[PDB]
């Protein structure tokens, strides 16, 4: 029953289930621990939204890992095998590009669906008061709207490749290019939406960086997890495209 | 209250004269919503009704010559006229509907000569 | 559009006035917001009021309570009434109008302006 | 021309024009009659909005109805025949899981934009003024977050296990499943999206079920029709899965 | 490498090019160059979703235009050949239909994150502390949202009947229909969609025709030019629908 | 201040026949969000306190004769009485909460003959 | 629901008075809004200011400065506090509650009144 | 107006023990969205400026001993001193910063014994 | 951060006078917005008005007729202008700061007070 997507789904399931353990940790616990907090209303959403992103980018980062890790051992050695554990893995990555996808439009409908909460409602309110009770008009700030206005622009190119991907992974489809048309979609293209997600994720950190409120107690923000492995491939993959 | 505050009470200018008006706003006039500056310039004839010449502080009103032409933006805004005529002694204010209440300025009149 | 002021021209002082901004050419309802300034012998003017097109209306806080700015709709007219005159409130008293409030930019200008009319304490 | 899409669309058709009717009284026709208040502006968004949900949840819940009477007349005779019509029901029971799933996407893409109408702008400027007007800071409520947050995010799960169950309909990838994986998806997974889905109602209706108001003249609300059947349909596949 | 997808791209990359350029130039230089104005955050979103649905409309014009230009064609000699150019056409349909659902689901998903964006909350902050400023209870106008309720809602459902286009091409669910099935959708349902998508431009232009702030300097606002070729391709098909 | 203005200040009727208040509005009463007029009738009886009749312009308190029926939308709204009781001699007030602050009417006095 | 008000029945010019509203048989804070109304002896009513239940106030603004209603969820009572008072101060003081805010329909009606209380400068 | 009220106005303790001060506050100053108390504890030496010991009713301010510990949510907060020494001479007030305009409680003077 | 008040020491009743919150080593207009806090000879503390980074000021409504609070961008001052002092005016005067408003945690807290300067009519 479903030979090739037990390993995927039980890779899918450790980071989703250590991710979604440690963003309750960050957001819900550390709170209700020190200076009594409630927060419980940021699990359905604000929570399970920080673990879709995180396994949707790191799934699509260990589709073009062992591509990587390919070509270093292909020159460690100068030349012909692969080991077994290796192997295994090069097959897999139809379906960690699947899975990749399949989180990433769940982490698109939950984010278009922020403004649609009831606690956004009540926050607007809340902030339309306390600007008048204080006399400040033009609430506008310039540099804020830059950043919003980009990554979200970036998510949404960055997810329109990845249904590329998918729909040529449909085996009527799949079975109807050549090899060339094929392996210049999953392998150029692919490495694309990798990037346009990675940048997405960072121009969302626009200065959160430097920030020390980020750090809960002493675990970094579940951000900086997030693009770790994104940009450990990309630069390799760079690396390899110089002479060499 | 936005205090507005014009630099020149009472100047004076020959007819065919380049003449330059300020007026020191208190804070900024400036919607960084849509980064227009919302203050007018108007015109009061002796015994007449004042009437507007421009709005946004760039934009001439539909009718008015083409010599007045204001410029600046935040706090300092300047009305220039090119070539001072006979028909343009009047006093001049400067208003700024960026929020309530409306403010005007101490109003500069000029005077040819 | 054609407005023209009315009312008194001589009040006496701890009194009440009623002033009148007749339009006419034009509904006081449909486009345009209408204003109550004010300017003082002294060549300085002062915005009082205005109503909008709806019957809201928002007064100059130095003067928020001694002050009503009323509409009559079926004849386009305005009214101000100052419930308790002083020596200071003599002074040229003129209606001006203004297009209505915009989401996209609002706040237009006082384009156009009335005549005015006396008012003495 | 579609010789199996002719009994579904037609079934499709009857409960969306019957729904369409029912909700367009409750919420235009009643208000217009009593009390003259126009409202016309709700039937392009917030009437359809309340058909296709019905529409997708009624489709969702036939698809397993059979499955239940099918099991119960086994029993009911104790061996081995079905009647004419339970099994020309049973062949359809593909296209109704397809329309069902074509409703549900309609139902979330009108509902994700919500906050993006202009009747939606409107009222959230007059709540802002009127909150200003009454001196009233922080109109959070705690309860009322908490009943959104839940029924949005379980509403999006729903949908996507319904998409597995449509993306497994396409031809090429349902002819490369063996028969233990096809229907493990389409029984195990399938109903957990009927579960998913009527709770996602449920929890939607926090506390209107007790109000009076709900109903117009004598009708009950839209959703206690909605969810009558898919609770019926999974207590009996519950009664079921007890040993019998 | 993709010989039948040449001939698309180059259309569908000139149009976008183009049109980016001409709203770009429309929304950011004018302003820019007369009374200096940044207005540079409207490029991320503001201006590509002016661009995804001109270039998701106007291709979808150019299915049914060859159609239209066969019949007259065919009228103009009486009988039996087509040019090479116009051959060379009708090929590339389904192209053009797959483009014009791919730019289509692209100008939904950046609509749908309207709300989303700061640049959303900075201006009903202000809105809101604008109609608190001048007592303005009660900020609703009628007309305003009905205009906003229908070409959402007809903008939904035109999006819904290219769906049906899009997955009735896929090669295993397109060689599974009889050719009276398949010409029935790909023509009867598809000139419905794009009929609903050219209402869905034209009801958002409610009264931005006789408006002479549209024209920046002398070119006519961006949806005059993108509702222009489905108007002549619709009128042509209702003259040939008539007895001739 | 939206000022209410009742018309007849006070008139009288016999027992048993049709009798109606006006009350005339400063400015529309109707939110056109939900398209409810926020007027309410008051019923004062001598030394009593008042209370509420008829509430959004239309609907009748819970406990309130059926002969009570008000109408109108906008800035012109009245009250009516079908049969006029002996028990219906009181003062009736109109408000509004479209707003704040609410805002009384003049008071309509009822006098039976 | 049971409602009283109490207070001085005669106090003197220039002070400042203290008035109750007791409520009985209910809680102050679940579900209802509670306004101060005054009736001068000329028949005519005046509405002073309301208590959320939440603390939150807004009062007249013809009397804003010199007006406060404080509550005590302790014992279900309200405070009318008049800081100066005057020879006009003098009316029937009626504490009538209303069923609070709401999204859908706001502003529901001041229902149910209390007996009043008299006060005499 | 928020009405900040402390309990003790005045009293003594010795070098070495434990103290408490309350702040009973008018309504909630408990921010439901995010649930912080918005009240600030501050100590006025004799002869100069209050400077802050405590925000948002738990945090200490950097810089201040550890013997201060703020507690308390709703309309009840307490500043509590573990060991009071004899620089802990001075007036401690109670400020809420929920909504404007800022209020002061009436000051706890604590004299040391 | 060192700030420093100024002002006059000794004023005539029904006057106006103008204080000084020179503020050195920082700029009045990045990240923090300015109180004024004064506190009367029976040790009781009175918030007056506040000045945002961007001009927006916000008075105490006790006293918000009689104040304004302006700002001096070119040499980092503030003025605190009373314009009819009384008897009860007379008191200590400190400009305090604070980190200004936040969407996630607002209004944080008046952390570094001045060494105030004293009034007296
Ligand atoms: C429909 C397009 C997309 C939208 C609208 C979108 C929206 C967002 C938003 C709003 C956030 C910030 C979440 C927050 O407020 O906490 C976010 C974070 C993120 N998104 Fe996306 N996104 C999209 C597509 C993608 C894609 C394609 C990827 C890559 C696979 C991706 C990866 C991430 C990551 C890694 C984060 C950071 C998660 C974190 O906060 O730790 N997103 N996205
Ligand atoms: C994208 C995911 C979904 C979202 C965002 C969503 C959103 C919503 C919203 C906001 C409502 C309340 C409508 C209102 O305000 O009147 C609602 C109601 C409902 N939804 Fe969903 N939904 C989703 C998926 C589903 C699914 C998968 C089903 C089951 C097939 C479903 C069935 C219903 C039903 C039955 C109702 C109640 C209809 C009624 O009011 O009578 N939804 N949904
Ligand atoms: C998910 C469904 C859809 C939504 C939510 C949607 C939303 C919108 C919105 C909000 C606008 C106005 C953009 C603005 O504010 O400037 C718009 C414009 C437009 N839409 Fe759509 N749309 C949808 C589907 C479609 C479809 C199927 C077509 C046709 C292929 C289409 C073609 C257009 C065109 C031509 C415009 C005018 C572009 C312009 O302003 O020049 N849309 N759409
Ligand atoms: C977020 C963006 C989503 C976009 C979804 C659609 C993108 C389509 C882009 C093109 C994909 C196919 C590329 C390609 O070379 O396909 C060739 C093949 C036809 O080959 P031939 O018959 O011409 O030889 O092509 C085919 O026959 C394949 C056609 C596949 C169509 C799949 C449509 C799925 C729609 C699902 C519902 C979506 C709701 C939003
Ligand atoms: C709301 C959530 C939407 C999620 C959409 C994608 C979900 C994919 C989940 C997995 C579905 C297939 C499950 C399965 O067992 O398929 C096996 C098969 C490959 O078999 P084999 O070749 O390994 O033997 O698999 C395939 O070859 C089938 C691949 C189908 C891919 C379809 C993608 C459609 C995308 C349309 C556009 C969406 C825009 C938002
Ligand atoms: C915006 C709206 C999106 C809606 C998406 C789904 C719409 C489905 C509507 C029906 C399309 C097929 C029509 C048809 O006649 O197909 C017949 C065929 C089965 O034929 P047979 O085996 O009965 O002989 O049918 C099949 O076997 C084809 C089944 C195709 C299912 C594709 C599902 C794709 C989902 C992608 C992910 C979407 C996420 C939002």
């Amino acid at each position: 029953l479903f030979p090739q997507w037990h390993l995927p789904i039980k890779i899918a399931a450790i980071i989703a289930s250590l991710t979604f353990l440690y963003t309750l940790l960050r957001e819900v616990i550390h709170p209700l621990a020190t200076s009594h907090q409630q927060y419980f209303y940021k699990i359905p959403i604000l929570v399970i939204n920080k673990v879709l992103p995180m396994v949707s980018i790191t799934l699509l980062a260990l589709v073009y890992l062992p591509g990587v890790i390919a070509a270093i051992v292909q020159l460690h050695n100068g030349t012909k095998k692969f080991p077994h554990w290796l192997d295994k893995w090069m097959l897999t990555r139809k379906q960690f590009g699947l899975l990749s996808f399949f989180f990433a439009v769940l982490h698109a409908i939950y984010s278009l669906s922020y403004p649609m909460r009831r606690s956004y409602r009540y926050k607007l309110l809340n902030w339309a008061y306390q600007q008048v009770q204080q006399n400040k008009e033009d609430a506008w700030i310039e540099h804020d709207v830059w950043r919003m206005e980009i990554y979200v622009s970036l998510g949404i190119v960055g997810l329109a490749i990845l249904a590329l991907l998918a729909v040529t992974s449909i085996p009527s489809v799949s079975d109807s290019l050549t090899w060339r048309e094929f392996h210049y979609i999953q392998s150029k293209l692919g490495i694309v939406s990798l990037l346009l997600g990675t940048i997405h994720a960072l121009i969302f950190a626009w200065n959160k960086w430097i920030d020390i409120k980020q750090f809960v107690w002493y675990t970094p923000p579940t951000f900086m997890i997030a693009v770790f492995l994104p940009i450990v491939v990309l630069i390799f993959k760079s690396i390899l495209f110089l002479p060499c | 209250d936005i205090v507005m505050s014009q630099s020149p009470s009472s100047l004076a200018v020959s007819v065919g004269e380049k003449v330059t008006m300020s007026c020191k706003s208190s804070q900024s006039l400036l919607y960084r919503s849509n980064q227009k500056n919302y203050l007018a310039w108007y015109q009061q004839k002796p015994g007449q009704s004042p009437k507007l010449l421009i709005y946004w502080a760039s934009t001439r009103e539909s009718g008015v010559p083409d010599r007045f032409t204001g410029s600046g933006s935040g706090t300092d805004f300047t009305l220039t006229i090119s070539s001072v005529k006979a028909e343009d002694l009047a006093v001049y204010y400067c208003q700024q509907y960026y929020n309530y209440p409306r403010t005007f300025g101490g109003g500069t009149k000029l005077e040819i000569k | 559009v054609q407005v023209q002021e009315s009312g008194p021209g001589l009040v006496k002082p701890s009194q009440s006035l009623s002033l009148t901004c007749t339009v006419t050419g034009y509904s006081i309802t449909s486009d345009y917001a209408w204003n109550w300034i004010r300017q003082f012998p002294g060549n300085k003017l002062e915005w009082m009021g205005y109503i909008s097109n709806s019957g809201s209306t928002s007064y100059n806080p130095s003067l928020k309570s001694r002050i009503s700015i009323t509409r009559d709709t079926s004849k386009n007219q305005f009214f101000l009434q100052l419930i308790s005159v002083t020596t200071e409130d003599t002074a040229t008293y003129y209606c001006a109008r203004e297009r209505n409030y915009d989401y996209d930019d609002y706040y237009y200008a006082m384009d156009y302006w009335g005549q005015g009319t006396t008012l003495t304490v």
